[PDB]
């Protein structure tokens, strides 16, 4: 018969494990680089006992 | 129970023209983790829960 147009078999739709297992509301990391504004040094504590 | 909210106020044309203040109130929620400091939620140990 007449020519039929090709039907592109595009599927993709692999989705993504976007939903965490339960909620996986846990990505724990700690401050490491001694914060910023590293502040002063020993600030001469010394002792005050009356020698 | 401040007596600024629970005291009856008459209409505009009567002796009592006072209005109830639009202040803010605080209610602490009594929960098992709020009963005692020794009972606290281990959020670090609960990464697979959605509280």
């Amino acid at each position: 018969n007449k020519t039929i147009s090709v039907t592109l078999g595009l599927r993709h739709w692999k989705t993504v494990s976007a939903a965490p297992p339960e909620k996986m509301s846990k990505s724990g990391v700690c401050k490491i680089a001694t914060n910023v504004y590293n502040r002063d040094g020993g600030a001469n504590p010394f002792l005050v006992k009356y020698e | 129970n401040t007596s600024d909210m629970t005291n009856p106020t008459p209409a505009q044309g009567q002796d009592g023209a006072r209005t109830l203040p639009s202040k803010n109130l605080v209610l602490p929620l009594p929960f098992f983790f709020s009963r005692d400091c020794g009972l606290a939620l281990p959020t670090v140990v609960l990464p697979y829960n959605e509280i």
